[PDB]
RNA sequence: GUGGGAGAGGGUGGUGGAAUUCCCGGAGUAGCGGUGAAAUGCGCAGAUACCGGGAGGAACGCCGAUGGCGAAGGCAGCCACCUGGUCCACCCGUGACGCUGAGGCGCGAAAGCGUGGGGAGCAAACCGGAUUAGAUACCCGGGUAGUCCACGCCCUAAACGAUGCGCGCUAGGUCUCUGGGUCUCCUGGGGGCCGAAGCUAACGCGUUAAGCGCGCCGCCUGGGGAGUACGGCCGCAAGGC
Protein backbone atom coordinates (compact mmCIF):
# COMPACT_ATOMS: atom_id res chain seq x y z
CA UNK A 1 0.00 0.00 0.00
CA UNK A 2 1.05 3.80 -0.91
CA UNK A 3 2.29 6.02 2.22
CA UNK A 4 1.02 9.47 2.31
CA UNK A 5 3.97 11.28 1.88
CA UNK A 6 4.98 9.42 -0.75
CA UNK A 7 2.23 10.66 -3.37
CA UNK A 8 2.98 14.20 -2.41
CA UNK A 9 4.52 17.02 -3.12
CA UNK A 10 6.86 19.55 -1.54
CA UNK A 11 4.21 20.81 0.94
CA UNK A 12 3.80 22.92 4.54
CA UNK A 13 3.71 20.58 7.71
CA UNK A 14 2.80 23.94 9.10
CA UNK A 15 0.03 25.57 7.47
CA UNK A 16 -3.34 24.73 9.21
CA UNK A 17 -5.43 26.07 6.07
CA UNK A 18 -4.25 23.74 3.10
CA UNK A 19 -7.24 21.57 3.59
CA UNK A 20 -6.47 19.64 0.25
CA UNK A 21 -3.28 18.44 1.54
CA UNK A 22 -3.85 18.08 5.23
CA UNK A 23 -7.19 15.73 4.14
CA UNK A 24 -4.76 12.57 3.06
CA UNK A 25 -3.16 12.20 6.39
CA UNK A 26 -7.14 12.04 8.01
CA UNK A 27 -8.31 8.31 7.56
CA UNK A 28 -11.86 6.86 6.68
CA UNK A 29 -13.03 8.21 9.78
CA UNK A 30 -11.99 11.47 11.03
CA UNK A 31 -8.83 9.91 12.91
CA UNK A 32 -5.33 10.84 11.94
CA UNK A 33 -3.31 8.14 10.40
CA UNK A 34 -0.26 6.40 12.23
CA UNK A 35 3.03 6.91 11.29
CA UNK A 36 2.14 3.44 9.43
CA UNK A 37 0.44 4.53 6.57
CA UNK A 38 2.01 8.45 6.13
CA UNK A 39 5.39 7.39 6.11
CA UNK A 40 6.78 10.39 8.02
CA UNK A 41 9.33 10.70 10.28
CA UNK A 42 8.82 10.94 14.23
CA UNK A 43 9.20 15.37 14.11
CA UNK A 44 7.08 15.50 11.16
CA UNK A 45 4.50 13.31 12.40
CA UNK A 46 4.67 15.60 15.89
CA UNK A 47 4.01 18.97 13.44
CA UNK A 48 1.73 17.35 11.48
CA UNK A 49 -0.52 16.33 14.35
CA UNK A 50 -0.88 19.82 15.58
CA UNK A 51 -1.45 21.25 12.37
CA UNK A 52 -4.37 18.66 11.52
CA UNK A 53 -5.69 19.84 15.16
CA UNK A 54 -5.83 23.47 14.32
CA UNK A 55 -7.16 22.94 11.22
CA UNK A 56 -9.90 20.68 13.22
CA UNK A 57 -10.46 23.69 15.67
CA UNK A 58 -10.97 25.97 12.19
CA UNK A 59 -13.98 24.09 11.05
CA UNK A 60 -11.77 22.69 7.98
CA UNK A 61 -10.83 19.25 8.98
CA UNK A 62 -13.46 16.81 10.89
CA UNK A 63 -13.19 16.17 14.26
CA UNK A 64 -14.73 12.56 13.69
CA UNK A 65 -16.90 10.74 11.06
CA UNK A 66 -18.80 7.81 10.37
CA UNK A 67 -17.57 4.31 8.76
CA UNK A 68 -19.30 3.26 5.99
CA UNK A 69 -20.55 -0.60 4.85
CA UNK A 70 -19.92 -2.05 8.27
CA UNK B 1 -51.25 5.52 8.10
CA UNK B 2 -47.92 7.42 7.02
CA UNK B 3 -46.74 5.87 3.08
CA UNK B 4 -43.21 6.69 3.89
CA UNK B 5 -41.50 4.78 1.29
CA UNK B 6 -38.29 5.29 2.62
CA UNK B 7 -36.57 6.24 5.73
CA UNK B 8 -33.72 4.84 7.74
CA UNK B 9 -33.00 1.73 10.24
CA UNK B 10 -30.88 1.98 13.74
CA UNK B 11 -29.60 -0.82 15.44
CA UNK B 12 -28.51 -0.64 18.95
CA UNK B 13 -26.84 -3.33 19.85
CA UNK B 14 -25.49 -4.36 23.68
CA UNK B 15 -23.97 -7.49 25.12
CA UNK B 16 -27.61 -7.77 27.48
CA UNK B 17 -30.23 -6.85 24.13
CA UNK B 18 -30.48 -6.04 20.85
CA UNK B 19 -33.13 -3.16 19.89
CA UNK B 20 -34.24 -1.85 16.20
CA UNK B 21 -35.68 1.28 15.51
CA UNK B 22 -37.03 2.30 11.84
CA UNK B 23 -37.46 5.80 11.52
CA UNK B 24 -37.83 8.74 8.66
CA UNK B 25 -35.26 10.36 6.66
CA UNK B 26 -35.75 13.65 8.96
CA UNK B 27 -35.26 11.44 12.21
CA UNK B 28 -38.66 10.79 13.59
CA UNK B 29 -39.25 7.10 14.29
CA UNK B 30 -41.58 4.76 12.65
CA UNK B 31 -41.68 1.54 13.81
CA UNK B 32 -39.10 -0.41 16.46
CA UNK B 33 -38.91 -3.98 18.05
CA UNK B 34 -36.19 -5.74 20.24
CA UNK B 35 -35.49 -9.27 21.98
CA UNK B 36 -37.97 -8.24 24.78
CA UNK B 37 -40.75 -7.25 22.09
CA UNK B 38 -40.94 -10.62 20.83
CA UNK B 39 -41.29 -13.23 23.59
CA UNK B 40 -37.43 -13.69 25.22
CA UNK B 41 -37.17 -11.82 28.22
CA UNK B 42 -33.86 -12.73 30.30
CA UNK B 43 -30.38 -13.27 28.57
CA UNK B 44 -32.05 -14.82 25.79
CA UNK B 45 -32.17 -11.03 24.21
CA UNK B 46 -28.93 -11.06 23.75
CA UNK B 47 -28.55 -13.82 21.04
CA UNK B 48 -28.43 -13.34 17.68
CA UNK B 49 -31.49 -15.33 16.87
CA UNK B 50 -33.56 -12.71 18.48
CA UNK B 51 -31.36 -9.60 17.05
CA UNK B 52 -32.35 -11.25 13.89
CA UNK B 53 -36.56 -11.98 14.91
CA UNK B 54 -36.25 -8.33 16.27
CA UNK B 55 -35.34 -7.25 12.96
CA UNK B 56 -37.13 -9.07 10.85
CA UNK B 57 -40.50 -7.92 13.39
CA UNK B 58 -39.24 -4.30 12.45
CA UNK B 59 -38.58 -4.76 9.13
CA UNK B 60 -42.23 -6.42 8.67
CA UNK B 61 -44.20 -3.32 10.67
CA UNK B 62 -41.94 -1.01 8.55
CA UNK B 63 -44.08 -3.15 5.27
CA UNK B 64 -46.86 -1.85 7.06
CA UNK B 65 -45.78 1.23 7.00
CA UNK B 66 -45.13 1.03 3.22
CA UNK B 67 -41.49 0.99 3.70
CA UNK B 68 -38.49 -0.26 0.32
CA UNK B 69 -35.72 1.36 0.61
CA UNK B 70 -33.90 1.61 3.96
CA UNK B 71 -30.41 3.48 5.07
CA UNK B 72 -28.69 1.43 8.20
CA UNK B 73 -27.29 2.85 11.32
CA UNK B 74 -25.30 0.81 13.50
CA UNK B 75 -24.59 1.92 17.01
CA UNK B 76 -22.70 -0.47 19.80
CA UNK B 77 -21.31 -4.06 20.02
CA UNK B 78 -22.87 -7.48 20.79
CA UNK B 79 -24.31 -11.11 19.92
CA UNK B 80 -25.94 -10.50 17.03
CA UNK B 81 -25.05 -7.15 15.94
CA UNK B 82 -24.00 -8.27 12.32
CA UNK B 83 -27.17 -10.70 12.40
CA UNK B 84 -29.57 -7.99 12.78
CA UNK B 85 -27.81 -6.25 9.95
CA UNK B 86 -27.96 -9.93 7.39
CA UNK B 87 -31.65 -10.31 8.47
CA UNK B 88 -32.35 -7.18 7.54
CA UNK B 89 -30.92 -7.36 4.17
CA UNK B 90 -32.87 -10.83 3.32
CA UNK B 91 -36.01 -8.73 4.79
CA UNK B 92 -37.17 -7.59 1.62
CA UNK B 93 -36.24 -4.11 2.22
CA UNK B 94 -33.79 -3.03 -0.06
CA UNK B 95 -30.49 -1.80 1.79
CA UNK B 96 -29.18 1.69 0.55
CA UNK B 97 -26.54 1.18 3.05
CA UNK B 98 -24.59 0.44 5.93
CA UNK B 99 -23.00 2.93 8.84
CA UNK B 100 -21.55 2.22 12.12
CA UNK B 101 -22.19 5.57 13.69
CA UNK B 102 -21.11 3.99 17.49
CA UNK B 103 -20.37 6.38 20.06
CA UNK B 104 -16.95 6.73 21.28
CA UNK B 105 -15.96 9.85 23.87
CA UNK B 106 -12.95 11.67 23.93
CA UNK B 107 -12.29 10.51 27.38
CA UNK B 108 -14.50 12.67 28.81
CA UNK B 109 -16.40 10.43 31.70
CA UNK B 110 -14.88 8.23 34.22
CA UNK B 111 -16.05 4.40 33.28
CA UNK B 112 -17.97 1.96 36.28
CA UNK B 113 -15.72 -0.34 37.76
CA UNK B 114 -16.50 -2.85 35.56
CA UNK B 115 -15.20 -1.06 32.63
CA UNK B 116 -11.63 -0.23 33.84
CA UNK C 1 -11.08 -43.10 18.35
CA UNK C 2 -8.08 -40.99 19.81
CA UNK C 3 -5.39 -42.25 17.50
CA UNK C 4 -7.10 -43.46 14.54
CA UNK C 5 -10.29 -43.21 12.41
CA UNK C 6 -12.01 -46.42 13.31
CA UNK C 7 -12.26 -47.84 9.53
CA UNK C 8 -16.11 -48.55 9.51
CA UNK C 9 -16.75 -52.52 9.28
CA UNK C 10 -17.52 -53.54 6.09
CA UNK C 11 -20.88 -55.87 6.24
CA UNK C 12 -21.37 -59.26 3.99
CA UNK C 13 -23.94 -58.69 1.61
CA UNK C 14 -26.64 -61.24 1.62
CA UNK C 15 -28.12 -64.60 0.33
CA UNK C 16 -30.93 -63.61 -0.77
CA UNK C 17 -31.16 -59.58 -2.18
CA UNK C 18 -27.55 -59.92 -2.68
CA UNK C 19 -27.94 -56.20 -1.11
CA UNK C 20 -25.56 -55.05 2.70
CA UNK C 21 -28.78 -53.15 3.95
CA UNK C 22 -30.44 -56.15 4.09
CA UNK C 23 -27.99 -57.71 6.19
CA UNK C 24 -27.23 -55.04 8.51
CA UNK C 25 -31.26 -55.24 9.21
CA UNK C 26 -30.88 -58.62 10.23
CA UNK C 27 -28.26 -58.17 12.59
CA UNK C 28 -30.10 -55.05 14.28
CA UNK C 29 -32.95 -57.57 14.48
CA UNK C 30 -30.17 -60.65 16.23
CA UNK C 31 -30.19 -60.42 19.75
CA UNK C 32 -28.06 -63.54 21.82
CA UNK C 33 -26.40 -64.32 18.53
CA UNK C 34 -29.00 -65.66 16.77
CA UNK C 35 -28.73 -64.62 12.97
CA UNK C 36 -30.19 -67.77 12.19
CA UNK C 37 -33.54 -66.68 13.99
CA UNK C 38 -33.36 -63.06 12.78
CA UNK C 39 -33.00 -64.33 9.37
CA UNK C 40 -35.81 -66.54 9.37
CA UNK C 41 -37.54 -63.37 11.26
CA UNK C 42 -36.56 -61.32 8.32
CA UNK C 43 -37.70 -63.25 5.50
CA UNK C 44 -40.73 -64.71 6.76
CA UNK C 45 -41.54 -61.07 7.54
CA UNK C 46 -40.80 -60.10 3.76
CA UNK C 47 -43.01 -63.16 2.78
CA UNK C 48 -45.92 -61.42 4.72
CA UNK C 49 -45.24 -57.90 3.31
CA UNK C 50 -44.92 -58.98 -0.01
CA UNK C 51 -48.34 -60.89 0.27
CA UNK C 52 -50.45 -58.49 2.22
CA UNK C 53 -49.98 -55.96 -0.17
CA UNK C 54 -48.66 -56.84 -3.53
CA UNK C 55 -45.27 -54.84 -4.30
CA UNK C 56 -41.57 -55.74 -3.95
CA UNK C 57 -40.55 -56.16 -0.65
CA UNK C 58 -36.89 -54.75 -1.63
CA UNK C 59 -38.19 -51.23 -2.47
CA UNK C 60 -40.50 -50.94 0.05
CA UNK C 61 -37.57 -51.94 2.64
CA UNK C 62 -35.55 -49.57 0.97
CA UNK C 63 -38.62 -46.72 0.87
CA UNK C 64 -39.05 -46.98 4.43
CA UNK C 65 -35.42 -46.80 5.61
CA UNK C 66 -35.13 -43.75 3.54
CA UNK C 67 -38.33 -42.47 5.26
CA UNK C 68 -37.02 -42.69 8.59
CA UNK C 69 -33.43 -40.97 8.01
CA UNK C 70 -33.42 -37.92 9.76
CA UNK C 71 -32.00 -34.62 8.90
CA UNK C 72 -31.09 -33.24 11.54
CA UNK C 73 -30.68 -33.68 15.38
CA UNK C 74 -29.46 -32.58 18.50
CA UNK C 75 -26.21 -32.68 20.94
CA UNK C 76 -25.63 -31.32 24.27
CA UNK C 77 -22.80 -28.66 24.53
CA UNK C 78 -20.97 -27.38 27.58
CA UNK C 79 -20.97 -23.23 26.90
CA UNK C 80 -21.31 -20.93 30.31
CA UNK C 81 -23.08 -23.16 32.69
CA UNK C 82 -25.34 -26.00 32.39
CA UNK C 83 -24.88 -27.48 28.68
CA UNK C 84 -27.71 -26.59 25.76
CA UNK C 85 -29.40 -28.53 22.81
CA UNK C 86 -27.64 -27.56 19.97
CA UNK C 87 -28.93 -28.88 16.57
CA UNK C 88 -26.53 -30.20 13.92
CA UNK C 89 -26.55 -32.46 10.29
CA UNK C 90 -26.21 -36.39 10.35
CA UNK C 91 -23.70 -38.49 8.86
CA UNK C 92 -24.91 -41.24 6.28
CA UNK C 93 -23.96 -43.90 8.36
CA UNK C 94 -25.36 -42.34 11.28
CA UNK C 95 -28.43 -41.68 9.72
CA UNK C 96 -28.25 -45.53 8.65
CA UNK C 97 -27.68 -46.79 12.19
CA UNK C 98 -30.56 -44.73 13.78
CA UNK C 99 -32.82 -45.66 10.85
CA UNK C 100 -32.66 -48.93 11.21
CA UNK C 101 -32.19 -48.65 15.25
CA UNK C 102 -35.68 -47.06 15.46
CA UNK C 103 -37.38 -49.32 12.48
CA UNK C 104 -36.68 -52.16 14.67
CA UNK C 105 -37.46 -50.66 18.41
CA UNK C 106 -40.44 -49.53 16.57
CA UNK C 107 -41.32 -52.94 15.54
CA UNK C 108 -40.93 -54.53 18.92
CA UNK C 109 -43.39 -51.99 20.41
CA UNK C 110 -46.07 -52.89 18.74
CA UNK C 111 -49.04 -54.91 19.59
CA UNK C 112 -48.81 -57.56 17.12
CA UNK C 113 -48.13 -61.48 19.00
CA UNK C 114 -45.27 -62.96 15.95
CA UNK C 115 -41.97 -61.00 15.34
CA UNK C 116 -42.27 -61.22 11.32
CA UNK C 117 -45.46 -59.73 11.35
CA UNK C 118 -44.48 -56.69 13.88
CA UNK C 119 -41.26 -56.28 11.29
CA UNK C 120 -43.44 -56.88 8.02
CA UNK C 121 -46.06 -54.28 9.45
CA UNK C 122 -43.59 -51.50 10.75
CA UNK C 123 -41.88 -51.73 7.12
CA UNK C 124 -45.45 -51.31 5.69
CA UNK C 125 -46.16 -48.22 7.72
CA UNK C 126 -42.54 -46.44 7.47
CA UNK C 127 -42.52 -47.17 3.60
CA UNK C 128 -46.20 -45.28 3.39
CA UNK C 129 -44.99 -42.15 5.68
CA UNK C 130 -46.81 -43.11 8.80
CA UNK C 131 -45.77 -45.45 12.10
CA UNK C 132 -43.52 -45.23 15.11
CA UNK C 133 -40.62 -45.11 14.15
CA UNK C 134 -40.96 -42.29 11.63
CA UNK C 135 -42.66 -40.71 14.76
CA UNK C 136 -39.47 -40.62 16.63
CA UNK C 137 -37.65 -39.49 13.76
CA UNK C 138 -39.75 -36.35 13.20
CA UNK C 139 -40.06 -35.53 17.04
CA UNK C 140 -35.62 -35.93 16.37
CA UNK C 141 -36.50 -33.51 13.88
CA UNK C 142 -38.76 -31.20 15.86
CA UNK C 143 -35.90 -31.00 18.42
CA UNK C 144 -34.37 -29.01 15.45
CA UNK C 145 -36.65 -26.29 14.08
CA UNK C 146 -37.19 -25.19 17.73
CA UNK C 147 -34.19 -25.04 19.42
CA UNK C 148 -32.38 -23.30 15.79
CA UNK C 149 -31.78 -20.37 18.41
CA UNK C 150 -28.54 -21.89 19.24
CA UNK C 151 -27.70 -22.32 15.47
CA UNK C 152 -24.24 -20.48 16.51
CA UNK C 153 -23.12 -22.86 18.72
CA UNK C 154 -22.39 -25.60 15.31
CA UNK C 155 -19.13 -26.64 16.70
C1' G D 1 29.27 34.92 25.31
C1' U D 2 27.26 34.14 20.34
C1' G D 3 24.10 31.36 17.20
C1' G D 4 20.68 27.33 16.49
C1' G D 5 17.32 23.11 18.53
C1' A D 6 13.71 19.41 20.76
C1' G D 7 10.10 18.90 24.59
C1' A D 8 2.47 16.07 28.20
C1' G D 9 8.73 21.05 32.33
C1' G D 10 5.81 24.78 35.51
C1' G D 11 2.07 29.09 36.17
C1' U D 12 -2.00 32.27 34.27
C1' G D 13 -6.04 33.36 31.11
C1' G D 14 -8.87 31.95 27.01
C1' U D 15 -10.96 28.28 23.79
C1' G D 16 -12.75 23.20 20.70
C1' G D 17 -15.14 18.71 19.71
C1' A D 18 -16.74 13.71 21.18
C1' A D 19 -19.40 11.38 25.16
C1' U D 20 -22.43 10.84 29.94
C1' U D 21 -26.32 13.09 32.77
C1' C D 22 -30.34 16.42 33.08
C1' C D 23 -34.21 19.79 30.94
C1' C D 24 -37.55 21.56 26.43
C1' G D 25 -39.78 19.81 22.01
C1' G D 26 -41.00 16.36 17.91
C1' A D 27 -42.22 11.67 16.34
C1' G D 28 -43.05 6.70 18.32
C1' U D 29 -45.30 1.55 21.63
C1' A D 30 -44.34 -2.03 25.81
C1' G D 31 -40.66 -2.66 27.58
C1' C D 32 -35.98 -1.17 29.11
C1' G D 33 -32.10 -2.32 32.12
C1' G D 34 -29.24 -6.05 34.19
C1' U D 35 -26.90 -11.35 35.04
C1' G D 36 -23.87 -17.52 34.99
C1' A D 37 -29.13 -17.25 35.61
C1' A D 38 -32.00 -13.62 37.89
C1' A D 39 -34.35 -9.96 41.05
C1' U D 40 -34.26 -5.02 43.22
C1' G D 41 -34.76 -0.73 39.73
C1' C D 42 -37.05 2.31 35.91
C1' G D 43 -41.65 2.55 32.33
C1' C D 44 -49.01 4.33 30.77
C1' A D 45 -47.72 10.90 34.60
C1' G D 46 -45.43 7.53 27.69
C1' A D 47 -39.68 4.98 29.35
C1' U D 48 -35.93 2.54 26.28
C1' A D 49 -34.56 3.51 20.86
C1' C D 50 -34.55 8.03 17.02
C1' C D 51 -34.39 13.38 15.81
C1' G D 52 -33.68 18.76 16.97
C1' G D 53 -32.64 22.52 20.88
C1' G D 54 -30.69 24.00 25.77
C1' A D 55 -27.88 23.55 30.48
C1' G D 56 -23.86 21.95 33.38
C1' G D 57 -19.55 19.40 35.21
C1' A D 58 -15.41 16.49 34.44
C1' A D 59 -11.86 14.38 31.30
C1' C D 60 -8.87 15.07 26.49
C1' G D 61 -10.17 9.72 21.37
C1' C D 62 -7.05 9.15 16.59
C1' C D 63 -1.87 11.30 16.70
C1' G D 64 0.82 7.74 20.87
C1' A D 65 5.48 4.74 20.64
C1' U D 66 8.75 -0.23 23.15
C1' G D 67 8.42 8.07 22.56
C1' G D 68 9.30 12.88 25.08
C1' C D 69 10.10 16.48 29.59
C1' G D 70 11.27 17.01 34.85
C1' A D 71 15.48 16.78 40.67
C1' A D 72 11.57 13.71 42.48
C1' G D 73 6.30 13.59 43.13
C1' G D 74 4.88 13.76 38.53
C1' C D 75 3.44 16.13 33.45
C1' A D 76 -1.12 14.56 27.23
C1' G D 77 -7.15 18.71 23.07
C1' C D 78 -5.97 23.69 20.98
C1' C D 79 -4.37 29.06 21.53
C1' A D 80 -1.86 33.18 23.79
C1' C D 81 1.14 35.23 27.56
C1' C D 82 4.80 34.66 31.92
C1' U D 83 8.82 31.32 33.15
C1' G D 84 12.45 26.92 34.51
C1' G D 85 15.72 23.20 32.96
C1' U D 86 18.60 21.14 29.01
C1' C D 87 21.38 19.88 24.24
C1' C D 88 24.50 21.15 20.00
C1' A D 89 27.90 24.10 16.97
C1' C D 90 31.54 28.30 17.12
C1' C D 91 36.82 28.03 20.47
C1' C D 92 35.06 34.02 21.72
C1' G D 93 35.38 35.68 27.34
C1' U D 94 36.54 34.74 33.05
C1' G D 95 40.82 31.85 34.99
C1' A D 96 40.08 26.40 39.71
C1' C D 97 35.63 30.30 40.57
C1' G D 98 35.22 22.82 41.86
C1' C D 99 32.59 18.03 44.11
C1' U D 100 29.76 16.44 48.09
C1' G D 101 26.83 18.06 51.83
C1' A D 102 25.08 16.81 59.02
C1' G D 103 21.54 20.98 60.18
C1' G D 104 18.33 24.37 58.03
C1' C D 105 14.87 25.75 54.10
C1' G D 106 11.69 24.50 49.90
C1' C D 107 9.13 20.87 46.93
C1' G D 108 6.46 16.44 47.71
C1' A D 109 0.99 10.86 44.19
C1' A D 110 -3.24 9.45 46.41
C1' A D 111 -6.17 9.57 50.58
C1' G D 112 -7.28 12.79 54.72
C1' C D 113 -8.43 18.06 57.50
C1' G D 114 -10.31 23.43 57.72
C1' U D 115 -13.09 27.67 55.40
C1' G D 116 -15.77 28.91 50.93
C1' G D 117 -17.44 27.41 46.09
C1' G D 118 -18.76 23.41 42.61
C1' G D 119 -21.15 18.64 41.47
C1' A D 120 -22.18 15.56 35.18
C1' G D 121 -20.00 10.67 35.53
C1' C D 122 -17.80 7.71 39.17
C1' A D 123 -18.18 6.33 44.17
C1' A D 124 -15.79 4.51 50.84
C1' A D 125 -19.96 4.55 54.28
C1' C D 126 -24.82 3.35 53.65
C1' C D 127 -29.76 1.53 51.29
C1' G D 128 -31.71 -2.40 48.70
C1' G D 129 -31.60 -7.23 45.00
C1' A D 130 -29.15 -11.78 44.44
C1' U D 131 -25.49 -15.81 45.42
C1' U D 132 -24.38 -19.10 49.51
C1' A D 133 -24.47 -23.91 54.67
C1' G D 134 -24.15 -18.27 56.26
C1' A D 135 -22.70 -13.24 52.30
C1' U D 136 -21.11 -8.49 56.93
C1' A D 137 -17.68 -10.11 50.22
C1' C D 138 -17.04 -10.75 45.16
C1' C D 139 -22.19 -9.94 40.95
C1' C D 140 -26.68 -6.27 40.07
C1' G D 141 -29.62 -1.72 41.16
C1' G D 142 -29.25 3.07 43.97
C1' G D 143 -26.28 6.36 46.82
C1' U D 144 -23.18 10.36 50.70
C1' A D 145 -18.41 12.06 51.88
C1' G D 146 -15.03 12.40 48.27
C1' U D 147 -13.31 12.94 43.37
C1' C D 148 -13.25 19.10 40.75
C1' C D 149 -11.77 24.66 41.99
C1' A D 150 -9.65 28.82 45.45
C1' C D 151 -6.81 29.36 49.86
C1' G D 152 -4.46 27.29 54.16
C1' C D 153 -2.81 22.35 56.57
C1' C D 154 -1.36 17.23 56.22
C1' C D 155 5.02 15.19 54.76
C1' U D 156 3.10 9.40 54.13
C1' A D 157 4.09 5.16 49.68
C1' A D 158 6.21 -1.03 46.23
C1' A D 159 7.74 8.10 46.83
C1' C D 160 11.18 1.59 42.66
C1' G D 161 15.88 1.24 38.50
C1' A D 162 13.67 -1.84 45.70
C1' U D 163 20.41 0.62 42.54
C1' G D 164 22.74 8.50 46.66
C1' C D 165 25.58 12.49 43.98
C1' G D 166 30.06 13.82 41.07
C1' C D 167 34.50 12.61 38.02
C1' G D 168 37.98 9.58 35.42
C1' C D 169 39.20 4.77 33.23
C1' U D 170 37.69 -0.22 30.70
C1' A D 171 35.42 -4.57 23.41
C1' G D 172 31.68 -4.04 20.46
C1' G D 173 26.88 -5.02 18.09
C1' U D 174 21.61 -3.61 17.28
C1' C D 175 16.91 -0.48 17.66
C1' U D 176 15.69 4.49 18.79
C1' C D 177 14.90 10.15 20.19
C1' U D 178 17.40 14.93 19.30
C1' G D 179 21.51 18.24 17.38
C1' G D 180 26.03 19.05 14.23
C1' G D 181 28.92 17.34 10.14
C1' U D 182 32.75 16.89 4.18
C1' C D 183 25.24 13.01 5.70
C1' U D 184 26.98 3.89 2.76
C1' C D 185 28.58 6.95 7.47
C1' C D 186 30.77 9.86 11.40
C1' U D 187 30.40 12.85 15.79
C1' G D 188 27.96 14.60 20.50
C1' G D 189 23.85 14.22 23.94
C1' G D 190 19.17 10.98 25.98
C1' G D 191 16.01 6.30 25.73
C1' G D 192 16.17 0.49 25.27
C1' C D 193 18.11 -4.42 23.91
C1' C D 194 22.29 -8.21 23.40
C1' G D 195 26.93 -8.99 24.89
C1' A D 196 34.22 -8.23 25.92
C1' A D 197 37.01 -8.01 30.22
C1' G D 198 35.61 -8.00 34.94
C1' C D 199 31.96 -8.43 38.95
C1' U D 200 28.11 -11.52 41.62
C1' A D 201 25.81 -16.42 46.45
C1' A D 202 23.26 -17.02 42.17
C1' C D 203 19.62 -14.47 39.28
C1' G D 204 21.95 -11.35 36.74
C1' C D 205 25.17 -6.26 35.86
C1' G D 206 28.16 -5.16 31.88
C1' U D 207 30.48 3.09 28.60
C1' U D 208 22.59 4.31 31.33
C1' A D 209 28.06 -0.78 35.88
C1' A D 210 25.88 -4.09 40.16
C1' G D 211 33.32 -3.41 36.50
C1' C D 212 38.31 -0.69 37.89
C1' G D 213 39.36 3.82 41.17
C1' C D 214 38.74 8.57 44.07
C1' G D 215 35.81 12.29 47.07
C1' C D 216 31.52 13.27 50.23
C1' C D 217 26.62 12.17 52.40
C1' G D 218 22.69 8.53 54.16
C1' C D 219 21.92 3.78 56.15
C1' C D 220 22.84 -1.72 58.03
C1' U D 221 24.67 -5.43 62.41
C1' G D 222 19.64 -12.42 63.66
C1' G D 223 13.88 -13.14 63.83
C1' G D 224 9.50 -12.02 66.88
C1' G D 225 8.31 -8.40 70.24
C1' A D 226 7.77 -3.43 66.96
C1' G D 227 7.73 1.05 63.75
C1' U D 228 5.01 -0.68 69.59
C1' A D 229 6.16 1.95 74.60
C1' C D 230 8.11 6.37 77.15
C1' G D 231 10.15 11.23 76.15
C1' G D 232 10.51 15.32 72.87
C1' C D 233 9.13 18.03 68.47
C1' C D 234 5.46 19.10 64.59
C1' G D 235 -0.03 18.92 63.46
C1' C D 236 -6.84 21.88 63.81
C1' A D 237 -7.39 16.83 63.74
C1' A D 238 -6.19 12.26 61.56
C1' G D 239 -1.39 11.46 62.57
C1' G D 240 3.90 12.19 61.34
C1' C D 241 9.42 12.56 62.60
MG1 LIG E 1 -30.67 -9.02 28.61
MG1 LIG F 1 3.62 21.49 28.88
MG1 LIG G 1 1.47 24.24 30.79
MG1 LIG H 1 -39.51 13.44 25.56
MG1 LIG I 1 -45.50 2.47 36.20
MG1 LIG J 1 -43.34 -0.53 38.42
MG1 LIG K 1 -45.18 4.78 38.98
MG1 LIG L 1 -26.48 21.45 37.19
MG1 LIG M 1 -2.46 4.72 22.81
MG1 LIG N 1 12.13 27.49 27.22
MG1 LIG O 1 40.22 30.28 24.65
MG1 LIG P 1 44.37 35.34 30.37
MG1 LIG Q 1 24.23 19.83 45.30
MG1 LIG R 1 19.27 17.97 53.87
MG1 LIG S 1 1.28 15.66 49.79
MG1 LIG T 1 -5.54 15.27 47.41
MG1 LIG U 1 -11.93 19.32 51.28
MG1 LIG V 1 -23.09 4.26 39.41
MG1 LIG W 1 -29.20 -11.43 51.60
MG1 LIG X 1 -22.28 -0.21 43.68
MG1 LIG Y 1 28.34 3.88 47.09
MG1 LIG Z 1 21.56 14.89 10.25
MG1 LIG a 1 15.45 12.14 31.85
MG1 LIG b 1 24.22 6.80 23.23
MG1 LIG c 1 23.59 1.80 23.34
MG1 LIG d 1 32.58 -14.13 31.45
MG1 LIG e 1 21.75 -7.18 30.16
MG1 LIG f 1 30.14 5.04 37.07
MG1 LIG g 1 26.53 -6.06 44.06
MG1 LIG h 1 15.89 3.64 60.80
MG1 LIG i 1 16.37 -9.25 68.98
MG1 LIG j 1 3.12 3.83 60.52
MG1 LIG k 1 4.14 10.80 71.16
MG1 LIG l 1 -0.43 19.41 70.69
MG1 LIG m 1 -1.17 5.03 60.43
Amino acid sequence: KAKVKATLGEFDLRDYRNVEVLKRFLSETGKILPRRRTGLSAKEQRILAKTIKRARILGLLPFTEKLVRK
Amino acid sequence: KRQVASGRAYIHASYNNTIVTITDPDGNPITWSSGGVIGYKGSRKGTPYAAQLAALDAAKKAMAYGMQSVDVIVRGTGAGREQAIRALQASGLQVKSIVDDTPVPHNGCRPKKKFR
Amino acid sequence: ARRRRAEVRQLQPDLVYGDVLVTAFINKIMRDGKKNLAARIFYDACKIIQEKTGQEPLKVFKQAVENVKPRMEVRSRRVGGANYQVPMEVSPRRQQSLALRWLVQAANQRPERRAAVRIAHELMDAAEGKGGAVKKKEDVERMAEANRAYAHYRW
